[PDB]
RNA sequence: CCCCCGCCGUUAGUUGCCAGCGGUUCGGCCGGGCACUCUAACGGGACUGCCCGCGAAAGCGGGAGGAAGGAGGGGACGACGUCUGGUCAGCAUGGCCCUUACGGCCUGGGCGACACACGUGCUACAAUGCCCACUACAAAGCGAUGCCACCCGGCAACGGGGAGCUAAUCGCAAAAAGGUGGGCCCAGUUCGGAUUGGGGUCUGCAACCCGACCCCAUGAAGCCGGAAUCGCUAGUAAUCGCGGAUCAGCC
């Protein structure tokens, strides 16, 4: 596709690769620093509001957000039917992370000088401890679309 | 708006305008590309046509008008 | 304190040239500083190929690395004699303080 | 410039060449 | 040279070359190297017929060299005038080109003139050679002519070809026709 | 004794001087944290931690850094500490530089040992950025 | 095969730094020292060479080391030809045409007009933000009437005075994004700066037509854009500031 999967250096605070990916999703204009800060501050936000350790909260969020099945269009003899299909494990992560950041940006709450609260709140809302929020919606909606046209 | 201590005015029209001064004035116009020039009193009463770039517009210059540029009198852009 | 600047396109043309000057002056002055290298700077110039004239439209990119060599000679005397007639290689442009 | 007299754009230093063109031309051979 | 008069110093060289090409044509100009220090420039014109340049007992070399001084005053500084013979004019692309350019002026069959030149060049030394004629062949519709022998291949590719190149023009009643001569020699 | 390592990245040079000690870092006089304040990025002393029992609590570093930017410096210093660590002992510096800190078949683990050759990049013509190409429109 | 950029080493040290010591008008200024950066010349390094997997082979995938890879990144090298491609307005040149003028000088105007249409862009609609303050990292360039240190008068543009530089040794220069602290509190707003009124600086003979800059007031549309459509595969896109050519000044 775009290119071969490049391996990402694990996170400085918690040496989790998945985290860095998330951070990359947040960052824009290569402002890697602001991006890391927002995620870290959110993690701190996750600590206070929620007793649980942030790393666990985030991972659980991504799980709720990953779509198992997605619908892809295809041209049949008549009309382009939307064929439902599985999603690559690689694909699911990129979608989940992307959707979180997008929904997070979606939130009204403008907290912290930046975005940092929206990420914090979004992740918790995602958790399935709380499996709500805009991110999960998209995920649920896609799956629903699939198997509709089973 | 003060450009500098000495008001600039290109010599093409100045030298030309002033010569007209001793005879009197010059009937008919003058025509100069030098919209850049500021107008001085000797200019007054005269009718200098300025260059739109398209054409030269007759501009009678009166006293209230002196400090100005002359170009200010000939508009480059037309709604047409 | 005669500072000598030797510049050239070819690294060898200087090594030869500047080296000669070292040996000669050894005869009538102090003992030279020894050919000091002075790093080579490369210049990239993007310009009109010709000077104002034909083909202003033209361009082109050039890179010309130029080499330097000082070898200073303090306490001068009949250094000048041994130096003046003695030079060799073209391809070298030497200027002295 | 000096040689060709193309005014359009001669480098001062050479102050020669038709312009860049002759500069490049002379340089070329 | 000097920042101030590198250009000035340069203009003179063109000035010198200007006269030499005009005069020395019969001699067979190949190249005019110009080396310089202060008021003493080298200028060593290379020629096929050194005789034509020198003159008898060196009479012409005197006039030309003197002419040079008029153009090169003390400020330009007196200049010398060395002349070296071109070993085998047949090797000089410039000459080979000029050679063909002349015949064309005569109105010789261009294609043949080309063959001959490649042959001469090919004939004495030269690992490879190629000649190109512009258009308006025989005052005809513009065309192009070729001809080549030996490996110009392994040349053209920049890697140390040592291919002499030369172009010669040809004014004609019909029009100008450029000539290109490529000669391949042992590479580096 | 002291150990040395240079380290340059983008355009930056960092002199890294390791000395057995507390583990503090004096960069350009300020404390490592001081020169670096609020930079999540500053994982210059990553090569130290990688040694095993993190070298730090058994090392000390005086560093001079000039040229480029704080990010570039972070990389240069990171390389410095990576290289010096090797000189002190071949063993410690492992796979990126020597053994585990040292080298790999293909992908770079950290590959602290290498000097990132990446430089800004000249702007090619016909393109705005160098790489970035202008987009097309229906026009 | 050649050039520029990536890593390492030798040679060379008036570039460089207490790296390391003594002094200081504590400016690397002084002695001293080539280590380092660097300067420029040469040498090393990458070849699917090594390890696992498939293959008949070429090679494809993966992994280690490594600054770097499987053409590491950018040039020179844009083939024979195509488009009756583009330019007689850069210059050159055949033919045709004008010669009190289809030439030449000048002043002024025009190339800057507008009911409208399109292309390329800038700024923006904001809180991952705007403003004020404090504080930190860059590269490549340019400088003789030219860059302008520092001091003074001015809110300021800028003016007066004046040191050094002839430019790795002085100046442009402040780097901006960034980090720290404060303000704003979701509003067409401490968003956004169009537009317009006034005052004024500067270049230049001269800024009406028709310059840029400063300060006060004004404070528009714009709350993320229909159909349709463009760029870019990594230090790339995105984002931030810095220099240059042209050049009195400057759109």
């Amino acid at each position: 596709r775009y290119a071969n999967k490049r391996f990402r250096k694990a996170q400085c605070p918690i040496i989790e690769r998945l985290t860095n990916s998330l951070m990359m999703n947040g960052r824009n204009n290569g402002k890697k620093l602001k991006a890391v800060r927002i995620i870290k501050h959110t993690l701190d936000i996750i600590n206070v509001l929620t007793d649980q350790n942030p790393i666990q909260v985030v991972v659980d969020a991504i799980t709720n957000t990953g779509p198992r099945e997605d619908t892809t269009r295809v041209g049949g003899g008549g009309a382009a039917r939307r064929q439902a299909v599985d999603v690559s494990p690689l694909r699911r992560v990129n979608q989940a992370i992307a959707l979180l950041t997008i929904g997070a940006r979606e939130a009204a709450f403008r907290n912290i000088k930046t975005i940092a609260e929206t990420l914090a709140e979004e992740l918790i809302n995602a958790a399935k401890g709380s499996s709500t929020s805009y991110a999960i919606k998209k995920k649920d909606e896609l799956e629903r679309v699939a198997k509709s046209n089973r | 708006r003060g450009m500098t201590s000495k008001p600039a005015g290109f010599m093409k029209k100045l030298r030309a305008a002033k010569l007209a001064a001793p005879e009197n004035e010059k009937p008919a116009p003058v025509r100069t590309h030098m919209r850049n020039m500021i107008i001085v009193p000797e200019m007054i009463g005269s009718v200098v046509g300025i260059y739109n770039g398209k054409a030269f517009n007759q501009v009678e210059i009166r006293p209230e008008m002196l400090g100005h540029y002359l170009g200010e009198f000939s508009i480059t852009y037309t709604p047409v | 304190k005669i500072r000598i600047t030797l510049t050239s396109t070819k690294v060898k043309q200087l090594e030869n040239v500047s080296s000669n000057i070292v040996k000669n002056a050894e005869q009538h002055n102090l003992v030279k500083k020894g050919p000091v290298r002075l790093p080579t700077k490369v210049l990239k110039i993007s310009t009109r190929k010709t000077p104002n004239g034909e083909g202003s439209k033209t361009w082109e990119t050039y890179e010309m690395r130029i080499h330097k060599r000082y070898i200073d000679l303090e306490a001068p005397v009949q250094i000048v004699k041994r130096i003046t007639q003695i030079t060799i290689e073209p391809g070298v442009d030497v200027e002295v303080v | 410039c000096r040689v060709c007299s193309s005014h359009t754009g001669l480098v001062r230093k050479y102050d020669l060449n038709i312009c860049r063109q002759c500069f490049r031309e002379k340089a070329n051979d | 040279s000097k920042k101030r008069k590198l250009v000035a110093d340069g203009v003179f060289y063109a000035e010198l070359n200007e006269f030499f090409t005009r005069e020395l044509a019969e001699e067979g100009y190949s190249g005019v190297e110009v080396r310089v220090t202060p008021t003493k420039t080298e200028v060593i014109i290379r020629a096929t017929r050194t005789q034509d340049v020198l003159g008898e007992n060196g009479r012409r070399i005197n006039e030309l060299t003197l002419l040079v001084q008029k153009r090169f005053k003390y400020a330009p500084g007196t200049i010398v005038l060395y002349a070296e013979r071109v070993q085998d004019r047949g090797l000089s692309a410039v000459a080979q080109a000029e050679s063909m350019k002349f015949k064309l002026l005569n109105g010789l069959a261009i294609r043949r003139a080309a063959y001959g030149v490649v042959r001469y060049v090919m004939e004495s030394g030269a690992k490879g050679c190629e000649v190109v004629v512009s258009g308006k062949l025989r005052a005809a519709r513009a065309k192009a002519m070729k001809f080549a022998d030996g490996f110009l291949i392994h040349s053209g590719q920049p890697v140390n070809d040592f291919i002499d190149t030369a172009t010669r023009h040809v004014l004609m009643r019909q029009g100008v026709l450029g000539i290109k001569v490529k000669i391949m020699r042992d590479p580096a | 004794p002291s150990v040395q390592t240079f380290g340059k990245k983008k355009s930056a040079t960092a002199v890294a001087h390791v000395k057995a000690g507390k583990g503090l870092i004096k960069v350009n006089g300020s404390p490592i944290t001081l020169v670096e304040p609020e930079i999540l990025r500053f994982k210059v002393y990553e090569p130290l931690l990688l040694v095993g029992l993190d070298k730090f609590s058994n090392i000390d570093i005086r560093v001079r850094v000039t040229g480029g930017g704080h990010v570039s410096q972070v990389y240069a210093i990171r390389q410095a500490i990576a290289k010096g660590l090797v000189a002190y002992h071949q063993k410690y510096v492992d796979e990126q530089s020597k053994n585990e800190l040292k080298k790999a078949f293909t992908s770079y683990d950290r590959t602290l040992l290498i000097a990132d050759s990446r430089r800004p990049e000249p702007k090619k013509f016909g393109g705005k950025g160098a790489r970035s190409r202008f987009q097309k429109s229906y026009r």
